[PDB]
């Protein structure tokens, strides 16, 4: 056969895994662990990408010599994605964005793209294909993004009937935008949470455990075709959890309470920035819509994976955001429980 | 070179190319080995 | 010479060329393979058969000490034609 | 005389040849063996506990003045029960002349330290330490001078091996360089290169 | 004559063990200090269970001199952290955070390869 | 010069049957499982074992202990040897008692229907030597080969 | 107009900016930096081009590895490049630095400056000559005139 | 023979206080060291105008790698591995086979230009001036991975740099 690579080495850096892997978005948060992790055991690294070479720069310490090989192309040009996973083993699609922009929206990063990159790598002969959705993909969502979320997850399954289609909540990590968004809000006085943060329930997840979620889920035979939930061991207020950063940030917390006709309408404010926006309409709706239960669904315990909880890394995350080196503790933030 | 010209050889590059790197016609380096364990086919038939 | 296999990568002289099914032709993906398209088997194949009057002739390769050492090849075989274990330049002896 | 040989200063080596008796009858407490080599070099083998009382004789007595440590080493021989072999070298500045002074000393014996003595032993003494894991009593300053903080070994002994047993590399994971088990892309390739032939006669050794 | 050696601090077994307590003892007392200088994402009880991981493996030992070697070279390593000789990645590399858990079964250690 | 032959025809992936009666590259995991089940399923002289002309003493032990489990006890070998009489029991029964090196003590040889030269070539060469060195009567009972 | 045409001329001044005045932050390791300080001596001149002789890390656009990089040394110098403010570019001199060189199999050794942090251009050599580095820096200059930040926001 | 550097006694005549005491006063030898930088500034700088002018070398020279041919086109090399068995770095790896016309050639040649220390010594140890390294030192890269060369690479050196590189040799195997 023209495949089983046949892993060689120790698991080291100059080993070699047997995995070919096509990673679609590797230049962002998500994106940037998982080539570290697939470097580290040896795998050979395709990365499409579309932005300057200069900001890949990152990328190229996390493999051997030959290991990670860049390209260019293009969302909407089939040809550049065949030229990327032709010779893959397994396609990783990690596109997506938190904002639309004047030339790609929900419908193109979401629905589009995902859908252009596995009818490709259908056809190119790729055995595994991995998608990443959210947890709250609804059809009957407010939020624009998770609309289309759900949409593309739904059109995934039927161009790549073996896809495995993971559902994060949530990641949180040094360079998310989900506790660094509880954070820079102290530019603005206090912290408008609609309802004051009442009626939200958050399950955030570790981007570390994403990620191993996401390797241990290319060398398991049983994960294809199959439909997955990364979250967190704990579930959250969103006035309990807001309040735990500032708490570990060591900043003032000025909470306020704001209604939702209003704070979207400083959320249409923030969308006029020609750069990325600080807040959006969809992000608002998100930060604040709850996380969904899926006890249907397998977790990361059926990955082998353990959640880390938020409390144990939370403190590198804010690290950065406190004043003071050496201070000189918080308590554990409240926690809904289960059943 | 126009008093003292270089000796003219069949497999000199009439051309000259100047440094390739960070162009798409850059080196890639590569074995030139072919493979040195050659793997058992199986039949194409069935036995029973 | 320089062929082709059936993928359109071409095959060096050393006869290495990546299978149809080898995810390392990735690395050659907006980029080029170096070949050499000198093949030195076939150049060396285009020098006459130097006649000679003996049985053992001398080859240093030309160029004296740019060459290489100096061997002695021996003619006695009228069936084949003495090559030189360095440069591969053929000698044949004058029909006796 | 021949043009590509050595001239032998017979001279230098009767002088050294004297002078070596000297010292194997002023201090027969600790002196093992003296020689002389073929190129003039005097050799002085002692006890490691006349380190102090021979380093002291040399450096102070009238016609030693052995007022420099040139140079202060170790070598590691595996086959030896005392595997280790300290070799001080000293220079003379009134007799113009150079003494090589050789003890031994195993992992866990220690030697006492020569500080004292010479202050130039200090840093020496270190390396010793940090490249062999030969332990001197009473060092003012002792730890490693060379390696890695925290390394974990001694590299100048044989059996350590030539790469060592970690190497470092940057993970963005966790933000800072790391150590992990040392994998080469290519393997430090292992020649053979003694020859089957016996090549110097005078050197052979006893069946 | 043949079992003669000369010692380095301790002259038996009950004189090696009071300085591997008392350099457990500041050891102990060094980890919060190491975790809060550092800016460690350890806990104080992560740190310690490591002091104590590390004693624990030379816990068969019987030979003095070799005790006293281990005493030495652990005194060298409190004096490389608490005088900050050491940077945060060496006192990091304790814990091995970025080298995936090596089988220890036979069968999860036949699949990868051939070493035992 | 037979090394060569250990590069080619190697089998280098655990291969099971598929669908369609071919064998196709499967993984440790498959593969063992597959002949787990089977093992079980069967018992005593249901199972036996065959071992060939290059197998190891630590296998061959190994299949033995693990073919007793089931309590079979068909280890058998392709080479034959009767065991009418003592049989493998007392190994004198089996072996070269004399020893390769016993040849240059010999004064008369007996060999019966074997062609040792290529057999085993090198402890016809130390018949030889004593042949030619210590004037060795060697007598053949078999076909007349040089 | 078509806004791909400011785009494009920003571009290059922004360009233009950047590679005239790339002021390198030396690390000077081993031999690797005499040949540097070569480089800067009057022969060659690198302040001509707009590269001054030094700069502190918070005032440095380069990098330049020059030297054997060993373990010891090795966590120095990714905090002074976490510290350099961007854009930041490294240039790899001599054999050392960039494969570990005649020290390649040392137990002491970084194997390549590279596994420390990303190189945007490798200088051949043991050391290489002064105007080899500066064909180094020359090349490092093309690839800054090659870079289109601008082009590539326009059109997100 | 040994001279003194430092040991002089100043002279104390009320001449010579004086002279020393305007020293201090009136700057004199600092203004003095200010005439030499003066002088310099009124000199022509030793710079050239790379790239447009190049600094000189000699026929010895030691940069880029290249094998070289026979002139008939015949590759020099011989697959003998003695520049293998001398690289002090251990640069070069060599496989060899016999050719499908029976000669002694390679099948692999690479030299891992960043192992290499570029001493020469495998060009000493040729017997057949294959592998040299040539007058090219301008051959940076923006990848580690350009600079592992294989057979193909030097032999496109070779046929690049050969009216260069035969002069050089030319003009320097007889002190060789
Ligand atoms: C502080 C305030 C500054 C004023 C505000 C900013 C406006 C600055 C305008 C001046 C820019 C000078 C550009 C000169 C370029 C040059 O000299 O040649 C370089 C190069 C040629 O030199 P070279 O660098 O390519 O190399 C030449 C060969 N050597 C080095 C050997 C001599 O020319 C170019 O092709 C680059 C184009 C430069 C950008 C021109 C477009 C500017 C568009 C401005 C839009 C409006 C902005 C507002
Ligand atoms: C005192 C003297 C002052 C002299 C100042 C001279 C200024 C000359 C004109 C400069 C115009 C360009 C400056 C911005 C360049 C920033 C940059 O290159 O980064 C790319 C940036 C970032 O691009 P990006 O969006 O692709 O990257 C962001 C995400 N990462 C980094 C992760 C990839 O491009 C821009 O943001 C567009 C800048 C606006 C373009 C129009 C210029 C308007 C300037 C304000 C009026
Ligand atoms: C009858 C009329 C009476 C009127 C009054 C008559 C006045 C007589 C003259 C007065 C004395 C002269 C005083 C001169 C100033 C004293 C300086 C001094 O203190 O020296 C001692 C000091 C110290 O000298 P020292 O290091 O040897 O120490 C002296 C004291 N001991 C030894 C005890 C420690 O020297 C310096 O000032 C160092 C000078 C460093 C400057 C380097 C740059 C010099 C470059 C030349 C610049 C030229 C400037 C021109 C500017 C023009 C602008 C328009
Ligand atoms: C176009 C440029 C045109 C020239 C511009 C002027 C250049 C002046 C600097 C170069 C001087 C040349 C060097 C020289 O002759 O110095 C040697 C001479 C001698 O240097 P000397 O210190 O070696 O002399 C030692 C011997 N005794 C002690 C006896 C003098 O320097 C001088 O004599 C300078 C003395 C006058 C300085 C007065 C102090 C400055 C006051 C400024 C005004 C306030
Ligand atoms: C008027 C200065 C010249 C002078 O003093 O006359 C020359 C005379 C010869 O010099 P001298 O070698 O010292 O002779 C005596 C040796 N036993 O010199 C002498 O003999 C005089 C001996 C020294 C006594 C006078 C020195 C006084 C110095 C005081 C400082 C004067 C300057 C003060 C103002 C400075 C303002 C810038
Ligand atoms: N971060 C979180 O909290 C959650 C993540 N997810 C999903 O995981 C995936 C990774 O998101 P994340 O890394 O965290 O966020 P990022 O915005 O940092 O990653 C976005 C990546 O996708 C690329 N991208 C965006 N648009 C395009 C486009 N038109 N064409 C090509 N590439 C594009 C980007 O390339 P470039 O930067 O060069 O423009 C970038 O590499 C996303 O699909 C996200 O929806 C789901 C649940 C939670
Ligand atoms: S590459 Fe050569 S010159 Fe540079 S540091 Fe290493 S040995 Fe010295
Ligand atoms: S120049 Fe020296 S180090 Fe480089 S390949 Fe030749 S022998 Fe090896
Ligand atoms: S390059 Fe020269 S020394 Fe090296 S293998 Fe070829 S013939 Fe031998
Ligand atoms: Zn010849």
């Amino acid at each position: 056969l023209h495949h089983a690579v046949i892993p060689h080495g120790k698991g080291g850096r100059s080993s070699v895994s047997g995995i070919v892997a096509t990673v679609f978005g590797a230049t962002g948060f998500l994106g940037r662990y998982v080539v570290n992790h697939l470097g580290r055991m040896g795998s050979q690294v395709i990365v499409p990408h579309r932005c300057e070479p200069y900001d890949t720069m990152h990328l190229r310490p996390m493999g051997d010599l030959g290991q990670i090989i860049f390209m260019d192309w293009n969302g909407r040009d089939k040809d550049s994605i065949r030229r990327a996973v032709e010779h893959s083993s397994v396609v990783i699609n990690l596109v997506g964005r938190e904002w639309e922009t004047q030339n790609f929206d929900f419908e193109d990063v979401f629905v589009k793209i995902p859908q252009a990159i596995a009818q490709v790598s259908k056809e190119a002969g790729v055995e595994k294909f991995i998608h990443i959705s959210h947890l709250n993909a609804d059809i009957k969502s407010s939020s624009k993004y998770l609309r289309s979320k759900a949409v593309g997850e739904k059109e995934v399954r039927e161009t790549f009937p073996e896809a495995t289609i993971i559902k994060p909540a949530e990641i949180f990590g040094r360079e998310d935008r989900f506790l660094n968004y509880f954070a820079n809000i102290r530019w603005f006085g206090g912290v408008p949470l609609i309802s004051l943060g009442k009626k939200t329930v958050k399950q955030p997840v570790y981007i570390v455990d994403v990620t191993k979620g996401i390797i241990n889920a290319i060398k398991d035979p049983d994960a294809r075709g199959k439909t997955f939930a990364f979250v967190g061991p704990s579930r959250y207020l969103l006035f309990d959890l807001v309040q735990y950063v500032f708490a570990v940030a060591h900043r003032p917390f000025l909470p306020y309470p704001l209604p939702h006709f209003a704070y979207r309408w400083i959320g249409r404010l923030f969308e006029i920035s020609p750069f990325e926006p600080w807040t959006t309409r969809d992000k608002v709706e998100r930060i604040h819509t709850t996380d969904k239960i899926l006890p249907h669904l397998p977790g990361l315990e059926d990955l082998g994976v353990e959640a880390t909880p938020l409390e144990l890394k939370a403190i590198e995350v804010l690290r950065r955001h406190r004043t003071y080196r050496w201070l000189s503790d918080v308590q554990p933030a409240k926690t809904i429980p289960t059943s | 070179p126009t008093v003292k010209p270089p000796t003219a050889r069949k497999f000199i590059w009439t051309n000259h190319k100047f440094n390739l790197s960070g162009t798409p016609q850059q080196y890639v380096p590569y074995s030139t080995t072919r493979k040195k364990i050659q793997e058992w086919v199986p039949p194409s038939t069935p036995y029973k | 010479g320089v062929r082709t296999s059936p993928t359109g990568e071409k095959v060096t002289h050393t006869g290495q060329v990546y299978d149809d099914g080898d995810y390392r032709k990735v690395r050659f993906v907006g980029r080029q393979k170096e070949v050499n398209e000198n093949f030195a088997i076939d150049l060396i194949a285009e020098q006459p058969v130097s006649q000679v009057g003996s049985r053992v002739i001398s080859c240093d390769g030309g160029g004296g000490a740019l060459g290489h050492p100096r061997v002695y090849i021996n003619l006695d075989k009228e069936t084949k034609t003495g090559t030189c274990g360095y440069c591969g330049l053929q000698f044949r002896q004058q029909h006796h | 005389t021949r043009p590509t040989v050595r001239p032998r200063n017979d001279v230098a080596h009767k002088q050294l040849s004297a002078f070596g008796e000297y010292v194997a009858e002023i201090l027969p407490k600790y002196v093992q063996q003296v020689q002389v080599s073929c190129f003039n070099e005097l050799e002085i083998c002692i006890h490691p506990d006349g380190v102090i009382p021979v380093l002291t004789f040399l450096r102070d007595h009238s016609n030693a003045q052995f007022k420099s440590l040139a140079d202060l080493t170790a070598v590691d021989i595996p086959t030896r029960q005392n595997r280790f072999e300290i070799v001080y070298n000293l220079l003379s500045l009134r007799f113009n002349s150079r003494i090589r002074v050789k003890t031994y000393t195993d992992e866990l014996t220690p030697i006492e330290s020569s500080v004292p003595v010479y202050k130039a032993a200090n840093w020496y003494e270190r390396e010793i330490w940090d490249m062999f894991g030969v332990f001197f009593a009473n060092h003012p300053d002792l730890r490693r001078i060379l390696t890695d903080y925290g390394f974990e070994g001694h590299p100048f002994r044989k059996d350590f091996p030539l790469s060592g047993y970690v190497e470092l590399r940057y993970d963005d994971e966790v933000k800072r360089v790391v150590a992990e088990p040392v994998e080469l892309a290519q393997e430090f390739r292992k020649f053979d290169l003694n020859s089957p032939w016996e090549a110097f006669p005078a050197y052979r050794q006893p069946p | 004559a043949s079992t003669s050696v000369k010692p380095i601090f301790s002259r038996d077994m009950n004189e090696a063990k009071r300085r591997v307590r008392e350099l457990y003892r500041a050891w102990y007392r060094e980890v919060p200090n190491t975790v809060h200088l550092f800016q460690l994402d350890i806990s104080v009880k992560q740190g310690r269970d490591k002091v104590r991981e590390m004693f624990k493996k030379n816990a068969h030992i019987t030979d003095p001199r070799v005790v006293d070697l281990l005493v030495i070279k652990g005194k060298m390593e409190l004096e490389e952290t608490i005088k900050v000789w050491k940077q945060r990645t060496h006192v990091m590399r304790f814990f091995h955070e970025t080298e995936a858990p090596r089988p220890k079964d036979f069968l999860s250690k036949f699949y990868v390869g051939h070493d035992p | 010069f037979a090394y060569d032959g250990l590069k080619r025809q190697r089998l280098t992936e655990p291969m099971v049957r598929n669908e369609k009666g071919l064998l196709t590259h499967t993984t440790w995991e498959d593969a063992l499982s597959r002949v787990a089940g089977m093992l079980q399923s069967f018992q005593g002289n249901d199972v036996a074992a065959i071992a060939g002309g290059l197998v190891d003493a630590e296998a061959l032990i190994a299949l033995k202990d693990l073919l007793n489990r089931v309590d079979s006890d068909t280890l058998c070998t392709e080479e034959v040897f009767p065991t009418a009489g003592a049989g493998t029991d007392l190994r004198s029964n089996y072996l070269l008692n004399t020893t390769i090196a016993g040849v240059e003590e010999a004064d008369v040889v007996l060999l019966v229907g074997t062609n040792p030269r290529f057999e085993a070539p090198l402890f016809n060469a130390r018949i030889r030597k004593s042949w030619l060195h210590n004037d060795l009567k060697v007598a053949l009972i078999g076909s007349p080969v040089d | 107009s078509r806004g791909e045409y400011v785009v494009a001329k920003l571009d290059d001044l922004i360009n233009w900016a950047r590679r005239s005045s790339l002021w390198p932050m030396t690390f000077g390791l081993a031999c690797c930096a005499v040949e540097m300080m070569h480089m800067a001596a009057p022969r060659y001149d690198m302040d001509r081009f707009g590269v001054v002789f030094r700069a502190s890390p918070r005032q440095s656009d380069v990098m330049i590895v020059a030297g054997t990089l060993t373990n010891k040394m090795a966590p120095a110098l990714r905090k002074v490049y976490d510290q350099m403010p961007e854009p930041r570019y490294v240039v790899s001199m001599g054999s050392c630095a960039n494969g570990g060189g005649y020290y390649h199999y040392s137990y002491s050794v970084v194997r390549g400056c590279d596994r420390i942090v990303p190189v945007d251009i490798y200088v051949p050599g043991c050391p290489p000559t002064a105007e080899a580095l500066l064909y180094g820096i020359l090349q490092l200059q093309k690839k800054i005139k090659r870079e289109k930040r601008l082009r590539i926001w326009y059109r997100r | 023979t040994y001279k003194y550097v430092n040991l002089r006694e100043p002279s104390m005549d009320m001449k010579s206080v004086t002279d020393r005491a305007a020293q201090t006063l009136l700057w004199t030898e600092l203004i003095r060291g200010l005439g030499m930088t003066l002088s310099y500034l009124f000199r022509e700088p030793a710079t050239i105008n790379y790239p447009f002018e190049k600094g000189p070398l000699s026929p010895r020279f030691r940069g880029e790698h290249a094998l070289r041919r026979y002139p008939s086109g015949e590759e020099r090399c011989i697959a003998c591995k003695l520049c293998e068995a001398v690289c002090p770095a251990q640069a070069i790896t060599i496989e060899a086979e016999p050719r499908a016309d029976g000669s002694r050639r390679t099948t692999r040649y690479d030299i891992d230009m960043t192992k290499c220390i570029y001493c020469g010594f495998c060009q000493e140890a040729c017997p057949v001036d294959a592998i040299v390294e040539g007058p090219n030192f301008e051959f940076s890269t923006e990848t580690h991975e350009e600079l592992l060369y294989n057979k193909e690479k030097l032999l496109n050196n070779g046929d690049k740099w050969e009216a260069e590189i035969a002069a050089n040799i030319q003009a320097d195997y007889l002190y060789r």
